[PDB]
Protein backbone atom coordinates (compact mmCIF):
# COMPACT_ATOMS: atom_id res chain seq x y z
CA UNK A 1 0.00 0.00 0.00
CA UNK A 2 2.56 2.56 1.14
CA UNK A 3 5.06 0.74 -1.08
CA UNK A 4 3.26 1.87 -4.24
CA UNK A 5 3.17 5.39 -2.80
CA UNK A 6 6.92 5.37 -2.16
CA UNK A 7 7.54 4.02 -5.66
CA UNK A 8 5.26 6.48 -7.49
CA UNK A 9 6.56 9.43 -5.42
CA UNK A 10 10.35 8.91 -5.25
CA UNK A 11 12.19 7.13 -8.08
CA UNK A 12 9.93 6.63 -11.12
CA UNK A 13 8.93 10.33 -11.46
CA UNK A 14 12.55 11.48 -11.59
CA UNK A 15 13.26 9.15 -14.53
CA UNK A 16 10.01 9.84 -16.40
CA UNK A 17 10.42 13.61 -16.18
CA UNK A 18 14.18 13.54 -16.83
CA UNK A 19 13.46 11.71 -20.08
CA UNK A 20 10.39 13.83 -20.92
CA UNK A 21 12.09 17.22 -20.46
CA UNK A 22 14.46 16.23 -23.30
CA UNK A 23 12.32 17.14 -26.31
CA UNK B 1 14.42 24.14 -5.45
CA UNK B 2 15.71 23.43 -8.96
CA UNK B 3 14.11 23.46 -12.40
CA UNK B 4 14.79 19.71 -12.49
CA UNK B 5 12.79 18.97 -9.32
CA UNK B 6 9.70 20.81 -10.60
CA UNK B 7 9.31 18.74 -13.80
CA UNK B 8 9.69 15.54 -11.74
CA UNK B 9 7.09 16.69 -9.21
CA UNK B 10 4.75 17.65 -12.06
CA UNK B 11 4.99 14.28 -13.80
CA UNK B 12 4.42 12.47 -10.50
CA UNK B 13 1.29 14.52 -9.81
CA UNK B 14 -0.06 13.96 -13.34
CA UNK B 15 0.41 10.19 -12.96
CA UNK B 16 -2.34 10.21 -10.29
CA UNK B 17 -4.56 12.98 -11.73
CA UNK B 18 -5.56 10.79 -14.66
CA UNK B 19 -8.49 13.04 -15.59
CA UNK B 20 -6.28 16.14 -15.34
CA UNK B 21 -8.61 18.35 -13.29
CA UNK B 22 -5.78 19.36 -10.96
CA UNK B 23 -7.08 17.42 -7.94
CA UNK B 24 -6.52 13.83 -6.83
CA UNK B 25 -9.62 12.03 -5.51
CA UNK B 26 -9.95 8.81 -3.51
CA UNK B 27 -11.12 7.12 -6.72
CA UNK B 28 -8.01 8.10 -8.69
CA UNK B 29 -5.79 6.89 -5.83
CA UNK B 30 -7.64 3.57 -5.78
CA UNK B 31 -7.45 3.20 -9.55
CA UNK B 32 -3.70 3.79 -9.59
CA UNK B 33 -3.17 1.40 -6.66
CA UNK B 34 -5.19 -1.38 -8.34
CA UNK B 35 -3.32 -0.94 -11.62
CA UNK B 36 -0.21 -1.83 -9.56
CA UNK B 37 -1.79 -4.96 -8.05
CA UNK B 38 -2.77 -3.36 -4.73
CA UNK B 39 -6.28 -3.36 -3.22
CA UNK B 40 -6.95 -0.47 -0.80
CA UNK B 41 -10.25 -0.12 1.03
CA UNK B 42 -12.32 3.07 1.00
CA UNK B 43 -11.27 3.78 4.60
CA UNK B 44 -7.57 3.39 3.80
CA UNK B 45 -7.92 5.75 0.83
CA UNK B 46 -9.73 8.41 2.88
CA UNK B 47 -7.11 8.10 5.63
CA UNK B 48 -4.45 8.58 2.93
CA UNK B 49 -6.06 11.85 1.83
CA UNK B 50 -6.83 13.08 5.36
CA UNK B 51 -3.19 12.50 6.35
CA UNK B 52 -2.37 15.47 4.08
CA UNK B 53 -5.75 17.17 3.53
CA UNK B 54 -4.70 20.54 4.94
CA UNK B 55 -7.89 22.35 3.85
CA UNK B 56 -10.31 19.54 4.71
CA UNK B 57 -11.82 19.64 1.22
CA UNK B 58 -11.62 15.87 0.65
CA UNK B 59 -9.27 15.93 -2.36
CA UNK B 60 -5.52 16.42 -2.79
CA UNK B 61 -4.23 19.53 -4.51
CA UNK B 62 -0.61 20.12 -5.56
CA UNK B 63 1.02 21.28 -2.26
CA UNK B 64 -0.79 18.63 -0.21
CA UNK B 65 0.59 16.08 -2.66
CA UNK B 66 4.06 17.54 -2.10
CA UNK B 67 3.54 17.10 1.65
CA UNK B 68 2.44 13.47 1.12
CA UNK B 69 5.52 12.69 -0.96
CA UNK B 70 7.97 14.41 1.40
CA UNK B 71 6.46 12.50 4.33
CA UNK B 72 6.74 9.24 2.35
CA UNK B 73 10.36 9.96 1.39
CA UNK B 74 11.27 10.33 5.08
CA UNK B 75 9.71 6.88 5.60
CA UNK B 76 11.25 0.39 5.15
CA UNK B 77 12.66 -2.54 3.15
CA UNK B 78 9.57 -4.71 2.79
CA UNK B 79 7.92 -1.94 0.77
CA UNK B 80 10.92 -1.43 -1.51
CA UNK B 81 11.11 -5.17 -2.22
CA UNK B 82 7.34 -5.16 -2.91
CA UNK B 83 7.69 -2.39 -5.51
CA UNK B 84 10.68 -4.15 -7.05
CA UNK B 85 8.51 -7.24 -7.45
CA UNK B 86 5.86 -4.95 -8.96
CA UNK B 87 8.32 -4.29 -11.78
CA UNK B 88 10.26 -7.58 -11.92
CA UNK B 89 7.25 -9.38 -13.38
CA UNK B 90 9.11 -12.64 -14.04
CA UNK B 91 11.07 -12.53 -10.77
CA UNK B 92 14.52 -12.94 -12.28
CA UNK B 93 15.95 -10.02 -10.27
CA UNK B 94 16.47 -7.63 -13.22
CA UNK B 95 13.98 -5.02 -14.43
CA UNK B 96 14.11 -5.01 -18.23
CA UNK B 97 13.02 -2.35 -20.72
CA UNK B 98 10.07 -4.58 -21.68
CA UNK B 99 8.92 -4.80 -18.05
CA UNK B 100 9.14 -1.03 -17.61
CA UNK B 101 7.19 -0.56 -20.86
CA UNK B 102 4.50 -2.91 -19.53
CA UNK B 103 4.27 -0.99 -16.24
CA UNK B 104 4.08 2.36 -18.06
CA UNK B 105 1.32 0.97 -20.29
CA UNK B 106 -0.56 -0.13 -17.16
CA UNK B 107 -0.24 3.36 -15.65
CA UNK B 108 -1.35 5.13 -18.84
CA UNK B 109 1.91 6.94 -19.64
CA UNK B 110 2.30 6.87 -23.44
CA UNK B 111 6.10 6.73 -23.68
CA UNK B 112 8.10 5.86 -26.78
CA UNK B 113 10.44 2.86 -26.78
CA UNK B 114 13.55 5.04 -27.15
CA UNK B 115 12.33 6.99 -24.12
CA UNK B 116 11.91 3.84 -22.01
CA UNK B 117 15.40 2.69 -23.03
CA UNK B 118 16.61 6.15 -21.99
CA UNK B 119 14.96 5.65 -18.59
CA UNK B 120 16.74 2.30 -18.22
CA UNK B 121 20.10 3.84 -19.13
CA UNK B 122 19.47 6.69 -16.65
CA UNK B 123 18.68 4.31 -13.78
CA UNK B 124 21.23 1.63 -14.72
CA UNK B 125 24.38 1.93 -12.58
CA UNK B 126 26.51 -1.10 -13.52
CA UNK B 127 25.83 -0.65 -17.25
CA UNK B 128 24.40 -4.10 -18.05
CA UNK B 129 21.26 -2.44 -19.41
CA UNK B 130 18.95 -3.72 -16.66
CA UNK B 131 17.94 -2.54 -13.18
CA UNK B 132 18.88 -4.94 -10.38
CA UNK B 133 17.53 -4.68 -6.83
CA UNK B 134 20.45 -2.59 -5.56
CA UNK B 135 20.16 -0.07 -8.40
CA UNK B 136 16.45 0.10 -7.56
CA UNK B 137 17.36 0.85 -3.93
CA UNK B 138 19.66 3.64 -5.14
CA UNK B 139 16.82 5.03 -7.27
CA UNK B 140 14.50 5.17 -4.25
CA UNK B 141 16.99 6.68 -1.81
CA1 LIG C 1 -8.55 14.18 -10.70
CA1 LIG D 1 -7.13 19.20 0.40
CA1 LIG E 1 12.61 -9.33 -14.79
CA1 LIG F 1 22.31 -2.77 -14.13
Amino acid sequence: IGAVLKVLTTGLPALISWIKRKR
Amino acid sequence: LTEEQIAEFKEAFSLFDKDGDGTITTKELGTVMRSLGQNPTEAELQDMINEVDADGNGTIDFPEFLTMMARKMKDSEEEIREAFRVFDKDGNGYISAAELRHVMTNLGEKLTDEEVDEMIREADIDGDGQVNYEEFVQMMT
